[PDB]
């Protein structure tokens, strides 16, 4: 059908004051039977977390073609990469594929370690930076996602205040989504230490 | 779209409307369809709107430098420049190009273009879409060897008509004279032709 | 001095060299001699063998129905020019409807020759060929140099002591020309001129081919027993 | 992919005696407008041959530009190819097919029917045909388009095989050519008054005689007619 | 299209493909082996597209062999799987696909376990205690979550795919003329002839 | 849009001989309704012994005709005066049909003469290539008129004797090349009828080892 | 999407919403929408999002070149004459919009460029979704000749008609005001409309209200060396 | 079109039938579809007439060069695998082909390879190919016998082939029959369809739809 | 054409490459320059010098921007220098900036056009170029960075540097007023001073091009409103504004 809409997955991104947090689904379907409830969605290089929705084969794809232009970066200017920096990095990479595009929705979630600022931002199919400090959400619960997470959320979050709107915003839409669910893994990023809580949720 | 140039004594005079429709939408009413692609060889733009301004600026491009190493163009040379884009690139690039001229040599000329890509000399020339309502009064009324008043009459007289009778021609009538005193540019806005 | 081994610079004389030297590979090559009338022209060659087991080496190659190309140079030089002619002699009938003229045919010739002695790496052909042809124009004989020059002659020669043949041509030019509608005689009278080329080599059923072409003739090659009746 | 824009009406022909007739309009119609009036379509080429083209009006002009290189090609390098090995109405013919044949396989046609009228230097008779599909033959009365079913009926009917050529002579050759001019023009509705018109002889050369008009039209009768049928 | 499941138990990783293939409207040939030895430790198993699956069965094994006579080693499970999902990645944006979907099982003797894994025609390689592949998979992926458990043995396996294949043989309305079954284990890969 | 092949119709039939070939096929030439011509040959005579026909869409026939006719001329060039064999040309025309697969040539292919046991043959192809030796064949558009009637006399098919019943089947005939001529004449005035694509002028090549022979004669004209 | 582009006596102003859309739903409620070719050659893209940011962000590239390589200001027309070219070889295939705007020392400009390489000129001009409403309100309050004071309501009161009856178009109206000689000032978050009321409550949860599985912490840091 | 092969113990019959069409009228029937590859090695014709015969023939120009290379005959099992890799190159470009490659070596016996359009190549011991594929099946798959004679098993390819003309629409004409041994196919004659007919019939007191 | 594909930059017997030693004497015949990197700046100072008097030195730039960050200054041929400041700028925005947003970090860039240095020694029918680049610049996580780019293709960091005719004499003067702090102030009084000790022609500020990449300006920007850019730190000093510094020495 949808080729982004074939193996599901969403992504869901908050920020709060000082912190950010980021949260996929673990649900890798071929249509409308279940392969696994244990694929990632979420990847890491560095303090960058970039968490990657859309078709099944490009997340993966995408991953190794990040993997390899982030170690090439770090390698020449003896840093790893800033979550501002990056950004640029994952529309071009969309961009140049113009046609015939990489069938993903990535979200790019860090805290800036040379200003200390929450930075997140988003992408769609082709590409188009989408900035904000509220919080971007993609893939195919995005439309329940877009209401419901604004709707609990109030304007800066302690960091576990934090823990507790974005683990009920993924849940809800997860549970009236037929193509979302299916076990979720919410982490909590901090200045330096990474938290990765899978989440008891529904299974059926 | 009405876009016409007549042959007269003195040269040749260029006539152009303004309105450019797309759809009911009108993008822009102001639109100067009288090109300059020498100075003394101006052209006409009718038709599918990029693809008439694309070919023109590779147009430029060769009469620029067919100037500066071989002398001098005519309205023939342009023509044919205008020509051979357009039958190479037949399928894709849709183009009506009137190009007018004065020669100091062969005083002025009209070429008329159509879709395909052939010339054809003519002492007039209306090509369109909006010069299918005004082709028999073209016709009747023109004489060859015109002084100059009754040329500028003439094509403000058909336009007028145009106008009337064609929804996707309106706003200002343009008119670009070409004759050995110089370039000169006229305007005439709607009360000046709708008074009649 | 290494203006002998590179055929890209001049000559403080005003030469190249290589043309010169490639001019040279004509005269340790085979004799041949042409001569032609209105209605009909002759090769006529000497063909020579190596020992007296070895075979004798074909001198007249036939390019078409009414074209005919003759080496006197170098034998695999030759074979890289008889494909060209046939080329554009196919490529004139095929696209024309023009059984390709014979005249027009030397400038195609020319210009491939041209082309290599321009460049490096590249050589002006060693072979030297004379072609004969009947178009609407009548017959015609051409020579062909290694420089890429190319005339038009009622008779010549090129090869091994070709000097005394064009003596031989050179009185009888006046007889052969008004001689036509008589292949018979044309055939003869080169007999009598290749023979002034010889030292001791002789005539032989084995060592004589002629090949002629005429307004009312093809392009035949005779050979064997076919010019056993014109020694 | 190419397909016809502005196009001709048609270019009609039959063999005689002692050479061939060939006559066009001057018409490109661009559809429902008849937007060109005064431009040719036969075309004089050589000096004995005339190579008259329908269908369409931009490649038409592509073809006459290829012609007129021919001619500069053939007289290059030798001064006896205007004399006796000039440009035969054969190898004008030959070339225009091939390049229509080469056209068809990349599938970007160059969209014309083509008729080489001319006589040879042996004084044989040609009038040969290609068109667009790359396909060819010669006949004794040759049309193209709309003609080759209107026009080509009546000439036909003065020369039937290739043993009343002889028979036929320069002056009821020249009468069959106006007179299907005018049954062309009664029932064709893309056409026009002014046709030009080329006369190939075998000792008087190429004689192009323009602009003429079609007349003795029949219309007298059309007083008589009222209504469709059940108007009186 | 064609049987494919996998299972992995403590010990071994016991694959099946089907025997009955059907190329027109007959069964041509009915004892067929849909599997490639890549590595003496390493199995393929495929059932896709006709006549891409030949080729690309055979051009992993020829490239995979051709790493391991280099370094004398033999890759993991991990990373045979891997260039497999970086094909078929590469195959959907070229021209024509492969469209191809294959099981992989292997012992890794780096790390002394069995290893299953599972790579679809679009490319996407997933780490899997059982899988399957195609239509046959929706018969046998609700039996396989009653009766497995992690710490079976081989023997005990055995008997719980002979159950699989059986629900298979009449719930399905198109013969397969049951399974071949080969293990993958650490003393080699072997076969049972028993259905 | 545009639209690459069409059809100019006519008809050949080639029949092998017992020691002679005939190649013959109407010269009619068509498009639609239009008669374009009433006398436009469809066999075309190659030289070497060997008549060729290719009949189906007219563009196509000059164009594999003539590029037949070269590699007759190349193969006397670097081969050096070898005699080309019937059996030789076949192989070759195959590779020329099959040189386009994929906008393929359109035109039924026959040629015919003798080869080197002296034997009349006739092979005929399909357009993409494909070739068989064949005793009789046709192809054209009244190809089908003119078949079943050929094989009920030359090959006796399905004619018994008188008063067995069955039981043996009617002796083979040995055939004259005027035989066979009276056949093809009479098969083609049949067609010409009943057909429409059929008619005017039958132009019959017929090959002898001493040489290649024309002779044209008349059908109705309609 | 409304976007205007108003042309006035001493320079030209340019001004656009700052909602960003993916299909009917709003992406983000505040982004950029102006973009910067050159300092003093702005633009605002509408049509498809991606390709509004990428085909500016790379003729962009070529002009910041081409104005260093000249040892000159970069002329509004160099900006104009590139993109024109390069949006035509892909046919329309590459999707913009752009109202393209500046100031250079050969005067004030305003252009518009369609997707392929239509281009037009007025003194007011407007692209987007929003286009037909925008150029209603500028065709009445408009005359020639208009002061800075004048220029910036007439490009304000074009937006919120943009807002109030195009759905494509909403939120804060942002300004970019160009005149010849002196800096090019933005005023993003010029105007804000539709200033969001205080929610009924919070929806705050005390600890512990989820069920957690399982934790962990995973590491994002090198290796270390004690 | 029904072509078939079969192993028994003296090796492979190749049996084929001579009718075939285009349109629904018989275009031919003088067609003879078993394409000498070597002469050790037959291939059948079914599918598309051009393919099949251009390929099998390009087959064997690169089985007559391997042998000059190695200096020893190809086995059967090499020839099927250069034929499989050319044609899936012209795999969603319209190319049809439908061939087994059936020879007999030492080192492999009497083996049958079928080889697809597609680019199936599958090896089995009984393959029946053409859109009578399905009436030639039975009649063979019934009485075959491994433990199988030469007076015997070229009777039983015979009649697979006879009740497949029977049947089917567009086979007809001729059948066809090969021994083919170690030392190369031996060809067993030709029986016209015609005259063969009526002979099996009052032989084995088979056929009884059909009136006699 | 073309027909050599084959290099021409070969090594020696006893080893080293000859060609890149030959490229290395070019520079030393040129002009002096110098960079003096500071704690909170880089400034760089070169001498002008024309044809004649009759031609102007203010439309020549022997000091260019690469980007608005990192600038360069030379010693050796100008036209070496040309060609390598356009490619340099190609690269800067081809091979990064459109990929990555911004532009490149000081290292980053050095490290670009060492590989350019690199591929006219080696490749045939190319001679290596004849210029030693200084490349001072700023980037956000090496601070302020001086680099000195030679014709081998190897760059190495100072802390002070002096390339041309008077090069020996300019480190030996550098040595002595190089100190750990030094003042953007201090840095353009040592500069000047040193270039002084290496000048025999006129020394004004028309002769005298000073380039600072101090620390930041929003005035030549060319726009105000996003407080992310803050504009060049790269700021070249017309004639005058040297002049004034020159009668404070």
């Amino acid at each position: 059908s949808d080729p982004s809409s074939i193996n599901g997955g969403i992504v869901v991104a908050m920020t709060g004051k000082d912190c950010v947090a980021i949260a996929c689904d673990l649900r890798l379907g071929s249509q409308s039977l279940g392969v696994s409830n244990k694929f990632e969605k979420i990847f890491h290089y560095g303090h960058v977390f970039l968490g990657i929705t859309g078709l099944a084969t490009d997340v993966t794809t995408l991953n190794e073609m990040f993997r390899y232009k982030t170690n090439l970066y770090k390698l020449k200017e003896e840093r790893a990469i800033e979550p501002e920096t990056f950004t640029q990095l994952v529309s071009s990479s969309l961009y140049e594929r113009r046609f015939g595009p990489y069938f993903v929705g990535p979200v790019v979630a860090g805290i800036n370690s040379k200003s200390g600022k929450p930075f997140i931002a988003g992408f769609d199919l082709i590409g188009c930076i989408d900035e904000a400090k509220d919080f971007i959400v993609s893939g195919t619960a995005s439309d329940q996602l877009f209401g419901m997470c604004e709707s609990l959320y109030e304007p800066n979050l302690e960091p576990e205040d934090l823990f507790e709107t974005i683990s009920q915003a993924l849940l809800n839409a997860a549970d009236r989504d037929a193509l979302s669910g299916w076990g979720a893994v919410v982490y909590i990023i901090k200045k330096d230490e990474v938290v990765k809580r899978y989440l008891k949720m529904r299974q059926d | 779209t009405s876009i016409m140039a007549v042959t007269f004594k003195d040269g040749v005079i260029l006539g152009a409307d303004s309105r450019t429709t797309t759809g009911a939408y009108i993008a822009n009413r102001v639109t100067d369809k009288l090109t300059r692609v020498h100075d003394k060889i101006w052209c006409c733009r009718s038709g599918s709107a990029a693809d008439t301004q694309a070919i023109a600026d590779i147009v430029q491009y060769h009469l620029e430098l067919y100037t500066s190493q071989y002398g001098t163009p005519s309205t023939e040379t342009a023509a044919s420049v205008f020509k051979e884009l357009c039958y190479e690139n037949k399928d894709n690039l849709t183009a009506g190009i009137i190009v007018a001229g004065y020669d100091d040599k062969n005083k002025g000329e009209v070429y008329t273009i159509p879709l395909g890509g052939s010339v054809h000399k003519l002492p007039y020339a209306i090509a369109g879409s909006g010069s299918t309502f005004i082709y028999g009064y073209c016709d009747k009324n023109f004489r060859e060897n015109m002084s100059k008043e009754e040329t500028v009459d003439f094509i403000k007289h058909s336009l007028s008509q145009a106008i009337k009778w064609d929804g996707s021609s309106g706003g200002v009538i343009r008119m670009v004279v070409l004759t050995a005193a110089g370039v000169e540019r006229l305007i005439f806005y709607p009360d000046e032709y709708e008074q009649l | 001095n290494n203006y002998d081994g590179d055929t890209v610079t001049f000559s403080p004389t005003g030469r190249l060299f290589q043309v010169e030297y490639a001019l040279e590979a004509i005269k340790q090559g085979s004799v041949t001699v042409g001569l032609r009338s209105n209605t009909h022209a002759v090769l006529v060659a000497l063909k020579r063998n190596a020992d007296e087991l070895s075979s004798y080496q074909k001198k007249i190659i036939k390019c078409d129905e009414h074209m005919g190309l003759s080496l006197a140079g170098l034998a695999p030089d030759a074979r890289v020019l008889s494909n060209y002619l046939r080329q554009q002699c196919n490529y004139s009938s095929l696209v024309f409807n023009r059984k390709l003229a014979v005249e027009r045919a030397g400038h195609l010739l020319c210009d491939k020759a041209q082309k290599n002695t321009q460049s490096y790496g590249g050589r002006p052909y060693g072979v030297g060929l004379l072609i004969i042809g009947y178009d609407k124009s009548g017959a015609h004989l051409l020579e062909f140099q290694p420089s890429g020059n190319v005339t038009e002659l009622y008779g010549t020669a090129i090869g091994a002591r070709s000097q005394g043949a064009k003596t031989y041509l050179e009185r009888t030019l006046d007889t052969f020309i008004k001689i036509d509608g008589n292949p018979d005689e044309l055939i003869k009278a080169g007999v009598e001129a290749i023979s002034q080329s010889l030292r001791d080599e002789s005539l032989t059923v084995d060592n004589l081919s002629i090949a002629i072409v005429g307004k009312d003739t093809p392009f035949t090659i005779y050979d064997g027993e076919a010019v056993a009746k014109y020694i | 992919t190419q397909q016809p824009i502005v196009t001709g009406t048609s270019v009609i022909s039959m063999k005689y005696d002692n050479g061939v007739i060939i006559a066009a309009d001057n018409l490109g119609s661009y559809g429902s407008l008849l937007r060109f009036n005064g431009v040719e379509r036969l075309i004089p080429v050589g000096d004995n041959t005339v190579v008259g083209i329908s269908g369409d009006i931009s490649d038409m002009q592509h073809i006459e530009r290829l012609l007129k290189d021919l001619v500069t090609e053939n007289a290059y390098d030798n001064p006896l190819a205007d004399a006796e090995e000039a440009l035969e109405p054969s190898y004008i013919f030959e070339y225009l097919a091939t390049v229509m044949y080469q056209r068809r396989s990349k599938m970007n046609p160059l969209w014309n029917a083509i008729i080489v009228a001319g006589v040879q230097s042996n004084g044989d008779q040609f009038l040969r045909y290609v068109n667009l599909l790359g396909v060819t033959y010669s006949s004794p009365t040759l049309a193209t388009g709309f003609g080759a079913h209107m026009a080509n009926p009546l000439l036909r009917k003065v020369v039937d095989r290739e043993s009343d050529i002889p028979k036929t002579t320069v002056q009821v050759a020249e009468e069959a050519i106006v007179n299907a001019m005018r049954v062309l023009y009664y029932r064709d509705a893309r056409s026009s008054r002014n046709f030009s018109l080329a006369i190939i002889d075998k000792n008087t050369g190429l004689t192009f005689k323009k602009n003429l008009q079609v007349e003795n039209m029949k219309w007298d009768f059309a007083k008589d007619i009222k209504g469709y049928g059940t108007q009186k | 299209m064609d049987i494919i499941l996998g299972i992995r138990v403590q010990d071994s990783v016991i694959l099946a493909s089907s025997k009955a293939v059907t190329r027109g409207i007959s069964v041509l040939k009915d004892s067929d082996d849909k599997t490639r030895q890549l590595s003496p430790h390493t199995l393929m198993s495929f059932a896709g597209e006709a006549g891409d699956t030949v080729q690309f069965a055979e051009y992993i094994q020829a490239n995979i062999q051709l790493y391991s006579i280099r370094e004398d080693y033999e890759l993991s499970p991990q990373a045979v799987s891997s260039f497999v999902r970086q094909e078929l990645a590469k195959s959907i944006r070229s021209r024509r696909p492969y469209q191809v979907n294959v099981l992989i099982g292997g012992y890794d003797k780096k790390k002394n376990k069995p290893e299953l894994y599972q790579i679809d025609y679009l490319g996407t390689k997933v780490e899997l205690p059982y899988g399957a592949h195609g239509y046959s998979g929706f018969y046998t992926f609700s039996l396989l979550d009653h009766h497995y458990r992690p710490d079976m043995t081989t023997e005990e396996g055995l008997d719980l795919l002979k159950l699989c294949v059986q629900e298979l043989e009449k719930r399905m309305p198109m013969d397969f003329k049951g399974v071949i079954v080969k293990i993958v284990d650490k003393d080699g890969i072997r076969q049972v002839d028993d259905f | 849009q545009f639209n690459p092949y069409g059809d100019n119709g006519g008809t050949i039939l080639g029949i092998a001989g017992e020691d002679f070939a005939v190649l013959a096929g109407d010269t009619r030439n068509i498009t639609d309704y239009s008669i374009n011509s009433r006398y436009e040959p469809k066999v075309f005579d190659c030289g070497d012994n060997i008549v060729m026909s290719a009949n189906g869409f007219a563009a196509d026939g000059d164009a594999l005709v003539k590029r037949f006719k070269n590699s007759v001329k190349w193969y006397h060039f670097d081969h050096n005066d070898k005699k080309l064999s019937i059996n030789s040309a076949a192989r070759n025309i195959q590779h020329l049909l099959y040189g386009k697969r994929f906008f393929p040539y359109y035109v039924h292919t026959i040629i015919a003469g003798l080869d080197e046991d002296g034997k009349g043959a006739v092979y005929s192809f399909d357009p993409v290539g494909s070739y068989e030796r064949e005793q009789c064949r046709a192809g054209g558009a009244a190809a089908s008129l003119i078949m079943p009637f050929l094989d009920n006399q030359v090959n006796f098919k399905n004619q018994y004797e008188p008063g067995t019943n069955g039981k043996v089947k009617k002796p083979l005939k040995y055939l004259s090349v005027e035989e066979v001529i009276k056949l093809v004449r009479d098969s083609f005035t049949s067609a010409t009828e009943r057909h429409i694509q059929v008619g005017d002028g039958l132009e019959i090549l017929i090959v002898t080892k001493d040489g290649v022979r024309k002779e044209f004669y008349e059908l109705k004209r309609d | 999407t409304t976007i205007v582009g108003v042309k006035f006596n001493n320079g030209v102003v340019i001004a656009a919403d700052t909602r960003s859309t993916q299909g009917p739903i709003v992406a983000d409620k505040n982004c950029a929408k102006l973009h910067r070719i050159s300092p003093k050659i702005w633009c605002a893209g509408a049509g498809t999002a991606a390709d509004t940011e990428a085909v500016t962000q790379l003729i962009g590239s070529n002009i910041e070149l081409h104005s260093l390589y000249t040892s000159r200001e970069p002329r509004v027309v160099s900006a104009l004459q590139m993109l024109k070219q390069h949006l035509f070889k892909y046919q329309g295939h590459i999707g913009a919009y752009l109202i393209v705007a500046g100031v250079d020392p050969t005067g004030s400009h305003l252009f518009s460029i369609h997707a392929h390489g239509s281009t037009d000129v007025g003194y007011y001009l407007s692209l987007g979704s929003g286009s037909l409403a925008a150029m209603a309100v500028l065709e009445s309050h408009w005359k020639q000749d208009l002061t800075k004071e004048e220029a910036i309501k007439l490009a304000s009161d074009a937006i919120q008609a943009g807002i109030w009856n195009d759905l494509g178009s909403g939120s804060n109206v942002d300004v970019c005001v160009m005149e010849i000689g002196k800096d090019a000032e933005y005023l993003r978050n010029y105007l804000t409309p539709n200033v969001r009321e205080e929610k009924q409550k919070s929806y705050k949860f005390p600890r512990g209200t989820t069920a957690v599985l399982k934790e962990s912490i995973v590491n994002i840091c090198d290796i270390q060396e004690e | 079109t029904t072509t078939l092969a079969f192993r028994f113990q003296g090796g492979i019959i190749v049996a084929v039938d001579s009718r075939a069409t285009a349109g629904n009228w018989v275009a031919s029937q003088t067609v003879k579809k078993v394409i000498e590859i070597n002469p050790f090695l037959l291939g059948t014709m079914a599918g598309g007439a051009a393919d099949c015969q251009f390929w099998e023939t390009w087959l064997g120009s690169q089985c007559r060069l391997h042998e000059l290379r190695e200096k020893e005959r190809i086995s059967v099992a090499a020839a099927s695998k250069i034929l499989s890799n050319l044609v899936y190159q012209y795999k969603g470009a319209g190319l049809s082909m439908g061939t087994m490659i059936c020879g007999y070596t030492r080192k492999e016996g009497p083996t049958i390879y079928y080889v697809d359009s597609d680019g199936t190549r599958l090896k089995g011991d009984i393959f029946c190919v053409g859109s009578g594929q399905t009436f030639a099946y039975g009649v063979l798959d019934s009485n075959y016998k491994w433990d199988l004679s030469v007076e015997d098993a070229l009777y039983l390819g015979k009649r697979s082939i006879l009740a497949a003309a029977h049947r089917d629409a567009y086979s007809g004409g001729s059948v066809n029959l090969y021994h083919v041994t170690e030392d190369g196919w031996i060809y067993h004659g030709n029986h016209d369809v015609g005259e063969l007919f009526w002979k099996v019939k009052e032989e084995e007191g088979s056929f009884n739809n059909v009136i006699g | 054409t073309d027909r050599y594909s084959f290099s021409l930059t070969t090594f020696s017997p006893s080893g080293k490459l000859g060609q890149i030693d030959y490229a290395l004497t070019a520079v030393k015949q040129g002009v002096t320059s110098l960079g003096i990197k500071a704690t909170n700046g880089v400034v760089i100072a070169t001498e002008k010098k024309s044809s004649s008097p009759l031609a102007m030195s203010e439309t020549l730039s022997k000091v260019s921007l690469l980007t608005p960050d990192i600038g360069a200054v030379y010693s050796g041929m100008g036209p070496d220098y040309r060609v390598l400041v356009d490619k340099s700028r190609k690269v800067a925005h081809t091979s990064y900036k459109r990929i990555y947003g911004e532009y490149p970090p000081t290292k980053l860039l050095v490290s670009e056009v060492a590989k350019i240095m690199q591929e006219a020694t080696q490749s045939g029918g190319v001679r290596p170029f004849g210029v030693s680049l200084l490349i001072a610049g700023h980037d956000e996580f090496n601070g302020f960075s001086l680099y000195q780019v030679d014709p081998s293709g190897s760059y190495f960091p100072w802390k002070a540097t002096a390339i041309g005719k008077g090069s020996v004499a300019a480190k030996t003067f550098l040595e002595k007023r190089w100190n750990d702090e030094l003042e953007l102030e201090d840095a353009i009084h040592i500069a000047l001073l040193t270039l002084k000790e290496s000048v025999e022609g006129e020394f004004n500020g028309d002769t005298i091009e000073l380039a600072i990449i101090g620390d930041e300006n929003p005035d030549l920007l060319g726009y105000t409103g996003i407080p992310t850019d803050k504009g060049p730190r790269f700021r070249k000093l017309t004639s005058q504004e040297i002049n004034d510094r020159l009668e404070a020495l």
